């Protein structure tokens, strides 16, 4: 009638607004929109900062590039986005932290372009490591790489230097990063980016955990894995390239047991 | 007095109902995946049905009988030698956990978090080594709960064993396996069968060893210990013997469901092996 | 403080005056304070897959074409 | 005391037995639960996600990103099959290791309507129609569209609707079907044909690929719970 | 609270109803067994009847009495030998069946077609081989009940005797023989004790290899198997033992009479053996 | 716990016994049963079900189609038995492999009345009288017609209505009859013999066969379930 | 939720305060949820044999000509 | 007898159980009891007792009077700690051997709110301000005045009320921490620093001892009973 | 004489037709003439801490000076 | 017959009340441990 559309969309949060004109409806994650925590279910007992507008807004991250050799990309929640604004701030003086998420994955490209991107929201994405003769040996340093997220591979590489050990993940493509097979990644809250029909991902995500408040600087709740299931091709053309950009809006946060400021190792 | 007793899990599926020929705008077959969605599709969506009134029912595949089962967790080894033996009196410790094997840990791992109340079963063999004609009288054997903080017996007769505390089975050889049942005990409010994180911050002021833990470990799992004995002092033939730990959740619920482990489990994390990658084998996309 | 519970027949037997069919109940009666070592009682629950199979923020409509 | 007398089965320990047992830590202040998101109350549920089938299981596309892509290209019309699997959900090895094919072997036996839903992921330029077939079993396996246009089918006409879904209706003699190869409990013929071809404009891919999903129906069950060959632990 | 409890199995049969010297039209006595039909003739019929309160009842052959027994229909071995044997620990393999024994078999092939609870009762036996004065301690066994599609072991000591979801009994040697029971589990609306047909249709377009399949078979009665074995590790002296596995199918019906198995059994189809054709005996037609 | 005293049987594994167990496969979701023909609810409607008698048992007609055709012809005239059995239905081996001998042989004790229905398999010109006769026991067995004539029977006139039945009613000093030979409880002689003689015109068989029946009346039961002498298996 | 029948008294003992006469009952109480866990209750049901002994069309009247 | 089946679990001593036993004097007459003052109805009644910190655990002080004296004295101002102690209520050294330490180490769990007061113990003529510091874990611990001040603090104002408690509120991730050293529990940090200088006037001692206790909030619960560490029996 | 009390139920198995919900209770019958025989109840009760923590003569309102 | 079954053991403890920020002469974290309280 007045030609609303599940491809048309517009979301904004705080002083930030996305649009999009070729949409695939969007997700919410296991039905569960983001929420505060609820005085039944609380347990630290001082009273929470919420920094509502200042924090709840999109955060767009170092925008990737996808080719005929990509593999698929990771990235960590809270972990890819501790530097951004007063969400990073808040995030690093409290002791506890919870927040759910608005993911908004983008790529266009063409009408003669082909190819399609699973995005998948996992809670505990816990990946594999590298190393044959050690095992949950991955570094805090690796297990966390901030905004510019990891990389999967086709080809599991064993560390062999056991004098000083890499340290790092070596997550497998078809097995998910974590032993498990990737044609099952679908009973994750996902979308997928098939670029004759969309150009974007959208996925709402409430905060998921064992507990009702957790350290975020210790523990990420969900993790985001976008891997190519349809590999990337344009026109006749040998090296193609289109970029991938991640804006994720944090939700709902709130936080606990305020102090000094964390201070990482991150190198 | 007496108590006697909203889809439930025994009750009979959806009938399916007759549907006839169509030609139409209404398109059920046509769909797109990539909004994250499953057709929801019944036969009568694209074929000719009749009416049949359906009886199965998914009562077996509810969570609680999926996993109503007791499985082997762990196997503990005891002896109880001669006095004269160069070698101590081999009591056990097994800290306690289910990823020493791997068939319930599989099924728990369909489930990112789970609660249960859990029931331990034990199963008690014993056997002589020695080619000797000796013989033993009926043996007692203590397993006794350490819980994390209590302190662990170095020997087999140290006081621990008093238990004044911490829970101890007696069992008598012979008899019916030992049960017990266990509440909910997680610091958490739900068991983590996966935890992406640290137990630490590695701080920039502080050392790296000092920052130092391993990756998806936190004590969200330590519960302890199980410290097992014969309790009958030493006997001139030697006498060893086997505790197999059977684990069953049960009142249990789960949540956040997992593609399957499909290649070997390696540790207690996810990690896996080189060589043990392949679990799919060869077959011809055209041949059936 | 007996539970009593009807059982959901599979095989009948062939009467109706004592098994098959004068629906056949059982008896449950807790014999511990502590709730976890009670029996497991299998009156469990459905749902509706909905939060897997459709977490779509537009409700579907099967007939209707996914994308409008 | 009461006259007792001990029956068969007394002092056993059967492994699926439901008895209560007493508590090893009484009066313990049990943790409450929260409102987690995502809780699962049966097994079928999952089965009712979908999930991506590993068609082609070829010696160099097996194990690896490949074997989930049917390649689809713009040749000319041909009758021949694009992929050919049999309705063995639990040990037809393309199936085995899906979702419903991995909860399907810790049971013994299926029942119910399953159903395959295709994707094509070529460009938006390019068109095509395509034939989905299931032949319930007993006769020759269909290679031709011929035969397989004779069974329960749907003809696919990609465009702004990007996927297809075929019903594969519970049609069987038995009333569940064993989750392994088995003659006696055979469940028929999954096939996919050009029903005309794909067609591109110039400038545009002339080869693409197809992913393929199943899931199972509201009206599938399983039962007799079992150990699965899917995990072993050697030594 | 309490439930407290139309021609039942144990009611007395008709009585005999006096009756006097007849001459008429009537003739109950003349009859044609062409039409498939049984004369259904009581004694007032043909001869002069008193009156008689009859009390006899047809209790004990209904069909679930006839069939309240359990019968033995098989013998497992299994053993426990030195470690330092040559040959492996015996555990045994047995696929589910009642056509290994004779007597139940002839029971239930009195009918086409069944449905019943099975209850199954083990009885479990040892005994020393060698003349040898060493002693064993007493011994726990795991039977497992491996579904067709699960894992069978192929040791006694492999990963599949953790028996995550098969369920398996272990039974103390020297208590009360284990029982359990179990549903009308077939995969049809009843067992079929008879299938006069094939598995597969062979097809002109295939080898006869190919389509080639045991007449009388189908997974209609595949029912997996039992797999046992000794828990006890191994002794010095060998312990040899045998489990033997009873039947008795209750809360039973059945459908289609046959003639019983008149020539010995051969095999678990219906096929005879030649030299065992001859059932009966010699006696002259007019000798008593 | 409440104080219990084991008693005697405590422990046995009684064969015939009748106790509840845990099941091995809980929650099962079991097939439910279709109407199918031919339910039976009682062994003895088995044995109220005419089968056919193999009469002759000579050494070489046994265990052939020949056992079961008493053959007659239009001689003359005589007193002496076409056929004699003995009224031991469990026992004698003209009946004990008949639907309700072999059904009495899992049962130690019979009682009720029979009855025998012989069928005429002559041509339709072919004519005759024949007297059927039942002698209860204690005396001696009837080997001529004169004596046969003297206890229950029925004297059969051959002719559109082809069969003629016989009843041998209850007659027992016990309340119930033992399934082997026994002397006490015997059950008397079955015989039958030319009334008047078979009569053929020309041009017709002159020799012919008649098949007799046996089946149980609705007064008749068994008791005390036992196995049976008809099926063993060496070794 | 117990279950009281009757028994059928055979040999009854010189006893009609307490045995052989005042109608003797039996009780049964299921353990279990599985109804394939049950004893077999015995009280079994009868039928006419007509099905096999009398499977003709047009109806027998003993008295009468069976062919007519 | 009734017929009954031994589960598993029977003839076990679980020396947790909690069953009924014979009685080895019946009819005993047992005395009453009388109305002694100081019933306890609660392990954690005693808790919620102060008791005295051994703060200075050097290994001259420890296991001396002087343990439970910290030091204070009139020097300028500082932002260094008078006092440093990690919130591992049952472990940390300073902590365990308090009463509620002591009770801490017969369970495996502890969750709630605790509190800390402090006691001047100089001169009436003495004056001075200081800050006590609770730092939630996650973070550098707090080695100066400026770090600890952003945390839980209270400014104590030394003065006629001779004391000034701290409330440590229950901020944790789990629902209850474990009794010993654990990171994944860690309870953070307590500190007390100089917020201007303790101040005397001439003729008083320019040096003196503060005392602290700690008790536990109501709101505090403890978990999972074990025996402890803090007693043995060596053969 | 049997004494029925409720369980405070921890973990809930998915059931409120049976188990998780509608107050599950659990029986207790003495077979004893001696109490010392019972098994304990744990039904016990709480008491303010007041005669350890507050054991002033002269009640103390926390929001006020303790001495004054 | 049957019998069925104040602060009991197994109750919860007090809930945690809201609470804002506070400038007046109520001085809860001031006090006097001489009293022996
Ligand atoms: C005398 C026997 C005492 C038995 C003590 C049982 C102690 C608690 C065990 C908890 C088992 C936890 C299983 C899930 C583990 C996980 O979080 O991954
Ligand atoms: C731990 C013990 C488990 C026992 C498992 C019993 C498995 C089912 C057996 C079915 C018996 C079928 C008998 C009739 C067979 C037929 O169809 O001919
Ligand atoms: C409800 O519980 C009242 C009905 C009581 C029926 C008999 C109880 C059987 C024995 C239970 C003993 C107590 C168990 C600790
Ligand atoms: C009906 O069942 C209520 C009457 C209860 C009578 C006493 C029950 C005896 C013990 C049964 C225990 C529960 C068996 C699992
Ligand atoms: C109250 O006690 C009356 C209800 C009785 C219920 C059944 C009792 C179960 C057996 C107790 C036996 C006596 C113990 C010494």
């Amino acid at each position: 009638a007045c030609g609303y559309s599940d491809r048309v969309l517009q979301l904004t949060l705080g002083n930030s607004t996305i649009t999009t004109q070729e949409a695939a409806n969007s997700v919410v994650a296991y039905g569960r929109w983001p929420e505060y925590l609820r005085d039944s279910e609380a347990n630290p007992v001082d009273q929470p900062t919420e920094p509502d507008v200042a924090a709840c807004r999109f955060y767009t991250l170092d925008t990737v590039s996808w080719t005929k050799e990509s593999r698929g990309w990771w990235w960590k929640l809270p972990d890819a986005l501790r530097d951004m604004g007063l969400f990073g701030q808040n995030m690093y003086y409290h002791y506890l932290g919870r927040s759910g998420y608005t993911v908004h994955v983008q790529c266009n490209a063409s009408k003669f372009h082909q190819g399609a991107l699973g995005v998948f929201a996992v809670p505990e994405m816990c990946l594999a490591g590298d190393s044959n003769t050690t095992t949950m040996h991955t570094s805090y340093q690796n297990a966390n790489p901030g905004e510019k997220g990891g990389t999967f591979t086709g080809t599991f590489t064993p560390d062999n230097n056991q004098t000083s050990p890499a340290r790092r993940f070596c997550p497998v493509d078809y097995l998910l990063g974590n032993g498990t097979l990737l044609g099952n990644a679908f009973v994750f809250p996902h979308q997928i980016i098939n670029l004759r029909t969309n150009n974007c991902a959208t996925l709402v995500l409430p905060y998921v955990n064992s507990l009702s408040i957790d350290s975020m600087v210790k523990h990420n709740n969900w993790g985001i894995a976008i891997l190519p299931l349809a590999p990337l091709n344009f026109a006749s053309e040998s090296s193609p390239e289109i970029p991938i950009t991640l804006t994720i809006a944090p939700m709902c946060c709130e936080f606990n047991g305020l102090r000094n400021i964390t201070l990482p190792r991150l190198q | 007095g007496s108590s006697s007793t909203a889809a439930t899990s025994r009750d009979a599926l959806p009938n399916t109902e007759a549907s006839g020929p169509t030609h139409s705008k209404e398109i059920p077959a046509l769909t797109a995946v990539e909004t994250g969605a499953t057709n929801p599709l019944v036969p009568s969506d694209t074929v000719q049905t009749r009416h049949v009134v359906q009886h199965r029912s998914r009562s077996e595949s509810s969570i609680e009988s999926f996993f109503a089962r007791g499985a082997c967790v762990t196997i503990m080894t005891v002896d109880n030698p001669a006095s004269t033996t160069n070698k101590d009196k081999l009591f056990a410790v097994w800290k306690i956990t289910y990823k020493d094997t791997v068939q319930l840990r599989r099924k728990l791992e369909f489930f990112t978090y789970s609660r249960f109340d859990m029931e331990l079963t034990f199963v008690v063999t014993a056997n002589f080594t020695e080619t000797n004609n000796g013989h033993a009288l009926n043996q007692v054997y203590q397993i006794m709960y350490v819980p994390p903080g209590a302190p662990v017996p170095e020997k087999w007769d140290d006081y621990t064993w008093q238990t004044s505390s911490n829970p101890s089975i007696f069992y008598t050889y012979g008899t019916a396996p030992a049960r017990i049942s266990v509440p909910y005990v997680g610091i958490s409010n739900a068991y983590s069968h996966f935890y992406d994180g640290f137990s630490k911050v590695p701080l920039k002021d502080q050392s790296a060893a000092l920052g130092d833990s391993l990756y998806g470990a936190a004590s969200l799992n330590d519960f302890g210990i199980l410290a097992v004995r014969v309790v009958n002092d030493h006997n001139p033939t030697k006498v060893t013997s086997k505790i197999r730990v059977y684990l069953k959740p049960k009142h249990i619920r789960v949540w956040c469901p997992r593609p399957p482990r499909a290649v070997a489990y390696y540790g207690p994390g996810v990690d896996y092996k080189d060589g043990t990658l392949t679990p799919l084998s060869t077959k011809d996309l055209t041949t059936y | 403080g007996a539970q009593v519970s009807s059982q959901k027949v599979g095989a009948h037997e062939n009467s109706n005056r004592a098994y098959g069919g004068s629906t056949i109940n059982y008896t449950t009666i807790n014999y511990y304070r502590d709730s976890a070592s009670n029996a497991a009682s299998k009156q469990d629950f459905s749902q509706d897959p909905s939060k897997f199979t459709e977490p779509i923020k537009d409700v579907l409509i099967k007939t209707a074409p996914m994308l409008n | 005391g009461l006259p007792v007398m001990n029956t068969p089965g007394s002092n056993q320990y059967l492994t699926a037995d439901n008895f209560q047992s007493p508590c090893a830590l009484p009066e313990f202040d049990v943790t409450p639960p929260i409102d987690i998101p995502g809780e699962v109350k049966n097994m079928m549920e999952l089965a009712e996600i979908d999930t991506m089938i590993p068609f082609d299981l070829s010696a160099t596309k097996k194990n690896t990103m490949e074997m989930y892509r049917v390649r689809l290209s713009d040749k000319p019309h041909t009758d021949d099959p694009i992929l050919c699997l049999s309705l063995s959900p639990a040990s037809d090895p393309r199936l085995s290791h899906t979702m419903l094919g991995e909860i399907l072997n810790y049971y013994t036996h299926w029942a119910g309507s399953l159903k395959f839903t295709f994707l094509f992921c070529g460009s938006m330029m390019a068109t095509g129609k395509l034939l989905v077939s299931y032949a319930p079993p007993g006769a020759d396996p269909p290679k031709k569209r011929k035969e397989a246009m004779l069974g329960t089918h749907v003809i696919w006409d990609i465009g702004l609707q990007s996927s297809c879904t075929m019903v594969v209706p519970w049609i069987s003699n038995t009333t569940y079907r064993q989750t392994i190869d088995d003659s006696f409990t055979e469940g028929g013929y999954i096939s996919v044909f050009y029903q005309t071809r794909i067609v591109v404009p110039l400038s545009t891919p002339r080869e693409m690929d197809i992913l393929g999903f199943v899931s199972a129906c509201n009206d599938f069950s399983v039962r007799l719970l079992r150990d699965t060959t899917h995990i072993e632990q050697k030594a």
